[PDB]
């Protein structure tokens, strides 16, 4: 009785969204499509391990 | 909107309605309230200014200038009151009006509740039945052979009886019914 | 617009009274919009709609 | 402008039913010390409205007015804008000076 | 995942970055994205993981159904019933599975657009290409049949085109 | 703004159309012209999905901003430097094209005065 | 809280309303006030309006009317 | 198709044989369970239809109309049992047969594969209809309408036939699976202009096109409940299933002949629209609407194009269950008041409640509010004329800001304002009315998730 | 919440409040029952007057033929009364 | 509720912009007789109000006590 | 309809009209929810007048200030590699004509 | 001595402004009296339906009868064909029909033509 609102009215339906989308939604293709994360140099990639090379020695005008 | 209407209106009710629009207009442009008194009192010493005047052609003249300029120098927007018929909350709680016979359509277990209320509609009705002949022969005999001539209706004249045609004039909704 | 707003405003407290110019008339009569679009428009139609493509 | 000008109603509808559904601004007379959170409350949206600098409506409406000033535009478009930049603050002046200055001008039951 | 093609339905690689901080401040989005997986993830993946015991308990299948060839309109008689219907109906299964073709190109087409974002119109030429190509090809086939179209007026637009073309190419060849 | 009362209320012909500007070559009078140098490749440029607008000779420092923002990103308040860097960088464009903008100009006024000098100098 | 009509009075206040009111009238001006002397660039500029007039010809490559 | 059939025939001996007090439930609970039984028929193939037998056919057009037409007459049974309660036994079961053999002759139309039985069929459900509007109406005009309706469909449709039997004098064959796969196309010639005109306007008087649509607001207004529902919501769209099936036989011609009834139509949407504005009638406004529905089908099936063919599929079906919920709503106001003027009877919305929510929902998807499949039907219809013309979106959308206003005046006028003071028999709504009005809109706000169930065979 | 239920002792008072307030009018020769004619000595612009006043007070328009026949402060209780439907 | 009206003898246009009219009517030869029925609009609480000016620095006073204290506060912190 | 009493004590108060009383033959389009004929302050063809000067004038000095921009002194935006050939539509197998960029 | 108002259709003179207030005859006070009289006798046939306790249902309103009637029913028995009800008939009925049929063929041929040479840049049409 203390929280049962947020349970009933929140818990609940973000379950069934999230079972609906994951094992259902994404089954098919292209139905989720997502931006591509921005690249900046100097980054690292999570996938390949490559490592973005730095941008090219600024002219430095400070 | 109680009074019944007269075939025309004499001069002396056309001179105070066009005192009263001219001072609700000149209250309309000035906003603050001693510019109002001070404009109002000129107004009233304007109109005061032919206040004896006999010669009907002359007071008829006069009426129709002070009509031609109010109408020229009238506000655009003048202040209404709300629930005047041009104000905001004219007609706002017309939806809430329910008329009381359908009151007679609740269903018996409505009915049930609310007894003592529907004790009280009982003898309201019987009172109404048992009154309204005698209303009838009254209008009968106090109108004129040819017909009504206003829209005035006479009160009871006897001890026991009520003002003919009485039942929808006292048994109106309300102002404010929800 | 401050200040101007704010001095006609003050203006309004003077024992002065004048009638309205056709700037202020045109001004508060939403440019007489609604006072033509809404009755000429309207009765054109609803009078052709009756006299001519029902009558 | 969703912030500012929906408080604002908020302001204007709380000040009409205190004013007993009174809307006319000519029956409104001095609620600057009657009704001191609401009046704080529309003094501040009117400045924001207005474009008072570091408030919610400079970070956009200042900028637009400076990203219209330096584009290839109408000219005449221009000149509407600033006229109507100049006619916010005028209306706006307008709302506070017969809504909560001067003197009370409502019916005596308060 | 295994549902689907990923030669019909390709995407690039999914680079993304590794997480690199700056400031000593904690990350909501963090401690967010934990608190979804231990209340909202884990019952999930748990009840999908018993409907999955529960439909390996019962594992039944469906088949996808093969149609063989039969002659087109262009080898059937003019008043020969059987053939034409037989034509015709094989007819119609190829524009239905020409319709779906477009669609998957079209779907190639606005994945790509969602996915490169701010460079759509530079990383998503091949897509447009295709499209562009595939479009061509069935405009050229099936458009202005209009309602009431059948394999007979299909014939007569290819013919009509086949004979337009003939007309170019010999006007070409006489210069 | 002056320059638009003096091209709309004066002579049009002694100042310039900024829809058909430049009107002289780059070394009309200028002996020796460097290019102007871009730091960000087109790669990365691509990878950080910048605007087609935002795709200037500036590009390096917003892409250092951008950077910033994303690894502080709950202290909103920190890239003060990689904004200012930015905003000086399109400041000196900006200046660059003003520059532009009054070389044309007077390059008109000396064109044509030119012109009327060597007429006037042919009336007789 | 519970206050009567006042039938042409000034109508009665609570305290809470109107240190509220001054709280965040004071909060306004105050978060004003620091914005300004933090973020001074933000209304009178940052960088200055350079004057063509001040250009000289040799920086934009003028010849001396004579070519 | 015989296992629809033969119920709807023993409906009538079941009827004839029930007692004085249970014909009106037996007859709604078995004409019911044979809509469930129709219900079968929407398992379509997606090449070529199914073909029960050398008689009887059904394809993905004529499917949703069986299904309509059988699920109607439930509907027709529960508004008539009404106004009909002071009849006698043996009347009460002459009207109840009258709508048995309507429905009968419409579900052998609606599936017949050759054009003489269509013909034939779609002709004799004139009886039914004329017996019920001359014997059942309620005013003196009821006679005169019903010759407006007798004689309009006739004079159009008599010429029809001395088509059709010389198309089978010249081709051998009425059979339309025939007629569809040995087409050929129609040369220019007088001859050839008037056999198109033989074939077509048979189905332009009963849609009814503009002109020729005199007959209707006679027929729907001293119509009782019943006919008026049975006229608007089927009756209607026989004039557009024949002119769907028969436009095959008459191309290119089409390309030609078309312009005039297009013209019609697209400025037809504009005069019919505007009349419902100054309409003093309620069931009088219901009709023109129609009309002005109708309109739109008729310029979807004369453009000829696929995305035509299933917007004017769709704007049948949601225009028939639309115009009998109409209809129904305005007859429950005149059995309160006796009377058809709108402005009589105000202010209802205060009085009753859940009618004015009623009327609200009808009024909506009336004024095709999205995602309602008359707005999917319009709109297709919509983008099928701007492919055929840009120019169009000129008219067809100016409609539509007509046919917004006309609805939501309907609405304004009876719902909202105050109650008229001098009426005070207005009782509550009774559970009959509320059933029927649910079962009007519930299938309608149903078929909003399976579109492709009533877009026709070009889906 | 909203305004009180205002009574016919309230209308009284509130009527007799803004009469005493007007100057042509003696506080102490005021009585409910006191006729604008006969016992105050007005005329008909003062009566328009003492109607706008009313109006203003209660902050509701009296229509003019209506406003015409009230002539002492009873009359105008009664109609205001009638308006608002106050019972006691 | 319980309440009753305040006495009606205490409503003087006395010092209140009322008498400016009074004199700028007697001027005229003219009275306002419902002078007195204004003045409780110009007498209690509502007898002083504040400029436009002065109602936008409403907490002016105040919040700038604090932007001054914190900044005193913040520049001498910076020094370390 | 608007222009009847609103202080009557009409039959059909929101009509406006009594029992028995001749009805118009246009009452549906003077319904007072529809078109409206009340008299106004300003007087008709005057209201025209101005509306129709109001909008002539506006759209007159737009067309003005479209033959009139207003700009700033600066030249065009430069952008590095070929105006952004590549990212503006593509084409790579075309090397357009180089749009070249100098210090000033 | 003010700019004076005149009337229009949609902007009706006001009964302060009409002269004819302004000019009262013993008929005009007789027909004025005539009129109250006929108003008035009918509110009373009206109120003394309107208030009976035994009436249940509708009063019905024979001006309502009449108006719906004239709108709707009456309208042919008195038409005859003249010049100007042919003549606007004619317009009204023939000519829009015309104009449409003038526009959209028009705009079909120009279409048609643009197709024949082919110019209109078609791609992406597949839907129809
Ligand atoms: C999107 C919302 C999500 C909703 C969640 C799911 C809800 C399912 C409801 C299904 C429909 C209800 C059945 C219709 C008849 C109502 C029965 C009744 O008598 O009510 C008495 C009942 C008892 O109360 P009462 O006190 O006795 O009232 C008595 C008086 O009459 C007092 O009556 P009242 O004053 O209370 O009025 C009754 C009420 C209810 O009356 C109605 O009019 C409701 C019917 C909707 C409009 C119908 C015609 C318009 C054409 C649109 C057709 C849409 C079809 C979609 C598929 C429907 C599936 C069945 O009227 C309204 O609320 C206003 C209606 C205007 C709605 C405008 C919005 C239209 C577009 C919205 C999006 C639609 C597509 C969603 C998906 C989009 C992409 C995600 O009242 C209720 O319980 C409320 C009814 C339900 C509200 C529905 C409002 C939104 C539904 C829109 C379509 C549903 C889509 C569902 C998919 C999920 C999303
Ligand atoms: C930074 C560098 C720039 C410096 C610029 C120079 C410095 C400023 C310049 C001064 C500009 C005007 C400033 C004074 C404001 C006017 C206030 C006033 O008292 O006016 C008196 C009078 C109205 O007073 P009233 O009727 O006695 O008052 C009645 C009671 O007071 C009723 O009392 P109430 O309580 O109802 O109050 C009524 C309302 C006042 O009632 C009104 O509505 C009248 C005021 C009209 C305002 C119009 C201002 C802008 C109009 C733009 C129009 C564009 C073209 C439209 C022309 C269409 C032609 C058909 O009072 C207010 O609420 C406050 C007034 C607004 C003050 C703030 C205005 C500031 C913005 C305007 C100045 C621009 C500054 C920024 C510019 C920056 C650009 C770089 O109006 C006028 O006579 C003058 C109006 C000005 C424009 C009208 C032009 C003449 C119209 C006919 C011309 C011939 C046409 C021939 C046919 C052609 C066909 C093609
Ligand atoms: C109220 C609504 C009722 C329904 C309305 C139905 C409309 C029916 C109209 C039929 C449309 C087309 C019919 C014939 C096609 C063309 C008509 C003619 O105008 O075109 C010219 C025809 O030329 C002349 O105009 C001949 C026709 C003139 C005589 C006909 C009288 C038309 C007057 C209008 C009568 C009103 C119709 C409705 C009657 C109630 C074309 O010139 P041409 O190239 O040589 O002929 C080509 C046709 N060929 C190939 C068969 C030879
Ligand atoms: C494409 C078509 C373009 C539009 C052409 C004109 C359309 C005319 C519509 C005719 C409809 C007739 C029946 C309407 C019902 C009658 C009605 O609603 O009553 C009028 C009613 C009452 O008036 P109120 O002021 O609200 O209240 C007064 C009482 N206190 O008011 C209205 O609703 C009138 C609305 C009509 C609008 C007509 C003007 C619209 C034309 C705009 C054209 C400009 C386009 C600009 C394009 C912008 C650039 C992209
Ligand atoms: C409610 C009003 C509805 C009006 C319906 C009536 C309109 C129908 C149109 C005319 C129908 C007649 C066509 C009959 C069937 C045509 C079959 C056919 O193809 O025969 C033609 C012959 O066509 C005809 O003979 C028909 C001529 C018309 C005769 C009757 C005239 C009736 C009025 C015709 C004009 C009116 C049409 C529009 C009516 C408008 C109504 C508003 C060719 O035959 P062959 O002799 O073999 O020629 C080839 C070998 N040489
Ligand atoms: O005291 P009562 O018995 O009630 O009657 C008083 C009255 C004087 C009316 C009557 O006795 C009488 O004798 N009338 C004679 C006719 C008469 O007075 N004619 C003159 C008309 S008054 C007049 O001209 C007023 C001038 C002011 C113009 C008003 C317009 C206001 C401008 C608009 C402001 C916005």
């Amino acid at each position: 009785r203390h929280s049962i609102f947020a349970v009933t009215h929140v818990l609940i339906p973000v379950w069934i969204i999230h079972y609906y989308l994951k094992y259902h939604v994404t089954a098919k293709p292209y139905t989720v499509v997502e931006r591509k994360p921005r690249i900046f140099p100097g980054d690292t990639i999570l996938e390949t391990g490559e490592v973005i090379p730095l941008m090219k020695e600024f002219p430095d005008q400070h | 909107a109680f009074s019944a209407p007269a075939a025309y209106l004499t001069h002396q009710q056309k001179v105070l309605r066009l005192y009263k629009r001219a001072l609700r207009h000149l209250e309309s442009w000035c906003v603050h309230r001693d510019k109002y008194r001070y404009f109002a009192c000129l107004m009233r010493a304007r109109f005061d200014e032919h206040k004896n005047e006999k010669d009907m052609v002359k007071a008829t003249q006069l009426l129709r200038q002070a009509e031609e300029e109010f109408w020229y120098g009238q506000h655009p927007q003048p202040y209404i009151f709300p629930e005047s018929p041009g104000g905001t909350s004219y007609e706002r709680y017309e939806c809430y009006k329910v008329p009381e016979w359908c009151l007679d359509d609740w269903h018996p277990s409505e009915k049930a509740m609310y007894p003592d209320y529907f004790a009280k509609r009982e003898q309201w009705k019987r009172l109404r039945r048992e009154s309204w002949e005698r209303e009838v022969k009254q209008l009968q005999e106090e109108t004129p052979p040819g017909g009504p001539r206003t829209e005035a209706l006479p009160p009871a004249r006897k001890e026991g009886d009520l003002p003919p045609l009485w039942w929808h004039i006292v048994t109106r909704p309300r102002e404010r019914p929800m | 617009g401050f200040m101007l707003a704010l001095e006609l405003n003050n203006t309004t407290y003077y024992l002065k009274f004048k009638y309205p110019s056709q700037t202020y008339k045109f001004s508060n009569m939403l440019g007489y919009y609604p006072s033509i679009m809404h009755r000429l428009p309207t009765y054109h139609n609803l009078s052709m709609s009756q006299k001519s493509a029902s009558s | 402008h969703a912030f500012f000008k929906a408080m604002l109603f908020m302001c204007s509808g709380s000040i009409i039913h205190s004013l007993n559904d009174e809307q006319d601004i000519r029956k409104m007379g001095g609620l600057y010390k009657a009704m001191p959170f609401t009046t704080t409350a529309l003094i501040i949206g009117s400045l924001a409205l207005t474009g008072m600098p570091y408030l919610t409506g400079f970070y956009s409406k200042d900028l637009i007015i400076e990203a219209v000033n330096m584009s290839y535009t109408n000219a005449w478009a221009l000149l509407m804008t600033l006229i109507a930049t100049s006619l916010t603050a005028a209306y706006s002046t307008r709302i506070i000076f017969f809504a909560f200055l001067g003197k009370p001008r409502f019916p005596p039951l308060v | 995942p295994d549902s689907w093609d990923k030669d019909v339905y390709p995407e690039p690689p999914r680079r993304t970055p590794a997480p690199a901080p700056q400031t000593s401040l904690p990350n909501p989005v963090t401690y967010l994205t934990k608190i979804f997986d231990l209340l909202v993830d884990r019952p999930v993946t748990l009840a999908r993981e018993f409907i999955e015991q529960q439909h390996a308990k019962n594992r039944y299948y469906y088949y996808h159904r093969e149609f063989r060839r039969v002659p087109d309109i262009t080898e059937c008689e003019e008043k020969d019933i059987l053939c034409m219907f037989e034509a015709e109906m094989q007819w119609r299964r190829d524009y239905k599975v020409d319709q779906e073709i477009v669609n998957i190109i079209q779907e190639r087409l606005k994945a790509c657009q969602q996915r490169e974002g701010e460079s759509y119109r530079q990383n998503c030429a091949k897509e447009l290409e295709q499209f562009t190509q595939v479009s061509k090809a069935f405009q050229d086939r099936y458009s202005d049949l209009g309602a009431h179209y059948s394999a007979r007026k299909c014939l007569a637009k290819q013919k009509q085109r086949m004979l337009a073309e003939r007309k170019a190419a010999k006007e070409a060849a006489a210069a | 703004g002056a320059h638009l009362a003096r091209r709309y209320l004066g002579d049009a012909s002694k100042e310039p159309d900024p829809l058909r500007m430049p009107t002289f070559p780059p070394d009309y009078g200028f002996p020796e012209r460097k290019e102007r140098e871009m730091v960000a490749t087109q790669q990365e440029m691509n990878d950080a999905q910048l605007m087609l607008q935002q795709r200037d000779y500036c590009a390096h420092y917003l892409i250092q901003l951008l950077k910033c923002k994303r690894d502080s990103f709950p202290n909103f308040l920190a890239c003060k430097h990689e904004q200012h860097d930015w905003d000086y960088c399109e400041h000196l464009d900006y200046v660059k094209r003003m520059k532009e903008f009054e070389r044309e100009r007077r390059l008109l006024q000396r064109k044509k005065r030119r012109e009327q000098r060597e007429a006037e100098m042919a009336r007789g | 809280v519970h206050i009567e009509p006042r039938y042409r009075q000034f109508p009665q206040l609570t305290r809470s309303q109107l240190i509220q009111a001054e709280f965040f009238s004071a909060t306004m001006w105050f978060w004003i006030l620091w914005r300004f002397w933090h973020d001074s660039d933000a209304v009178l500029g940052h960088f200055p309006y350079p004057d063509p007039s001040q250009w000289t010809d040799e920086e934009l490559g003028i010849l001396p009317d004579d070519e | 198709m015989l296992k629809i059939i033969i119920p709807t025939t023993m409906l009538l001996p079941m009827t004839w044989m029930s007692k004085h007090n249970m014909i009106w439930i037996n007859a709604t609970v078995h004409s019911l369970l044979i809509s469930l039984i129709s219900l079968s028929l929407l398992n379509q193939l997606g090449e070529n239809s199914l073909n029960f037998s050398l008689t009887f056919f059904s394809d993905s057009l004529s499917a949703p109309l069986l299904v309509l037409t059988t699920w109607l007459l439930p509907l027709m049974l529960m508004a008539s049992q009404s106004h009909l309660s002071k009849e006698t036994t043996t009347r009460k079961k002459l009207y109840i047969t009258m709508l048995i053999l309507l429905q009968l002759f419409l579900i052998m139309t609606f599936t017949a594969t050759e054009l003489i039985l269509f013909y034939i069929l779609f002709e004799a459900t004139l009886v039914p209809t004329l017996i019920i509007i001359t014997r059942w109406g309620n005013q003196t005009e009821r006679l005169n309408a019903g010759l407006y309706f007798l004689f309009y469909t006739l004079a159009g449709s008599l010429p029809l036939l001395v088509a059709l039997v010389y198309i089978q004098n010249t081709t051998g064959s009425l059979n339309f699976l025939i007629i569809h796969y040995w087409s050929h196309p129609l040369s220019n010639s007088w001859s050839n202009i008037f056999m198109w005109l033989a074939c077509i306007m048979a189905f332009m008087v009963k849609m009814p096109l503009y002109g020729l649509h005199l007959w209707l607001p006679k027929a729907h207004v001293e119509a009782p409940i019943a006919g008026s529902m049975v006229l608007a919501a089927v009756l209607l769209k026989l004039g557009g299933y024949g002119m769907m099936r028969i436009t095959t036989i008459l191309n290119p011609l089409t390309n030609y002949m078309a312009y005039p009834f297009l013209m019609l139509s697209m400025w037809g949407m504009i005069m019919t629209s505007s009349i419902c504005l100054r309409q003093t009638d309620l069931k009088s406004l219901i009709a023109y609407s129609s009309v002005s529905h109708m309109a739109l089908v008729i310029v979807a099936i004369m453009i000829q194009t696929p995305w035509s063919f299933m917007g004017a599929t769709a704007l049948m079906i949601a225009h028939g269950l639309t115009s009998s919920m109409l209809f129904c709503l305005a007859n429950t106001n005149y059995e309160r008041v006796h009377s058809r003027t709108m402005i009589l009877a105000r202010g209802l919305q205060t009085l009753l409640p859940l009618m004015a929510t009623w009327w609200l929902v009808a009024s909506l998807t009336n004024l095709a509010l999205p995602p309602s499949i008359n707005l999917i039907g319009e709109l297709f219809i919509i983008t099928a004329s701007f492919s055929w013309s840009n120019i169009t979106i000129i008219l067809m959308g100016m409609n539509m800001m007509i046919t917004a206003l006309y609805s939501l005046y309907m609405l304004i006028t009876t719902q909202r304002g105050k109650y008229t003071h001098h009426i005070n028999n207005i009782k509550p709504s009774f559970t009959r009315e509320n059933a029927l009005m649910a079962l009007h809109i519930l299938p309608l706000l149903l078929l909003t998730l399976n579109p492709k169930m009533i877009l026709g065979p070009l889906y | 919440s909203d305004a009180p239920p205002l009574t016919l002792e309230a209308i009284k008072d509130r009527v007799l409040y803004v009469l005493k307030l007007y100057d042509k009018i003696d506080p102490e020769k005021l009585s409910v029952n006191s006729h604008f004619m006969k016992d105050l000595g007005l005329d008909s612009l003062d009566q328009v007057e003492i109607i706008m006043a009313m109006e203003d007070e209660f902050g509701f328009e009296i229509p003019d033929i209506d406003a015409e026949k009230l002539m002492c402060p009873q009359e105008i209780v009664d109609y205001i009364a009638d308006k608002k439907d106050v019972y006691e | 509720s319980k309440m009753e009206l305040p006495d009606y003898k205490q409503w003087k246009i006395e010092g209140t912009p009322l008498e400016t009219v009074q004199e700028k009517l007697a001027a005229r030869g003219l009275r306002d007789p419902w002078g007195r029925n204004e003045a409780w609009r110009y007498s209690g609480g509502f007898a002083n109000n504040v400029s436009f000016v002065g109602a936008l620095l409403k907490g002016f006073k105040w919040g700038f006590a604090a932007f001054v204290v914190a900044v005193g506060a913040e520049y001498y912190l910076e020094s370390q | 309809q608007q222009e009847r009493d609103p202080w009557y004590d009409w039959d059909h108060p929101d009509l406006r009209l009594n029992w028995g009383e001749p009805i118009h033959w246009d009452l549906d389009m003077y319904i007072r929810n529809r078109v409206d004929t009340s008299p106004t302050p300003v007087s008709w063809n005057t209201m025209c007048k101005h509306l129709f000067g109001f909008v002539a004038f506006m759209l007159f000095m737009f067309w003005v200030g479209e033959i009139y921009p207003s700009y700033q002194p600066v030249g065009p935006k430069q952008y590095p590699y070929n105006d952004l050939y590549l990212e503006r539509g593509g084409d790579p197998t075309k090397e357009p004509e180089p749009v070249v960029h100098y210090e000033i | 001595s003010f700019p004076k108002y005149k009337p229009s259709r949609l902007a009706t003179l006001p009964a302060t402004l009409d002269p004819a207030e302004y000019d009262i005859s013993p008929e005009t006070r007789k027909a004025q009296a005539e009129r109250l009289a006929i108003r008035s006798r009918l509110k009373r046939e009206y109120l003394l339906q309107y208030n009976d306790p035994n009436r249940l249902g509708v009063i019905e309103d024979p001006a309502l009868i009449r108006w719906t009637y004239a709108r709707s029913a009456n309208i042919y028995p008195n038409f005859r064909p003249t010049p100007k009800t042919s003549l606007l008939g004619a317009l009204f009925g023939i000519g829009p029909l015309f104009f449409w049929y003038y526009v959209f063929k028009t705009d079909r041929d120009k279409k048609e033509k643009l197709i024949q040479e082919g110019k209109l840049d078609q791609t992406f049409n597949i839907s129809y």
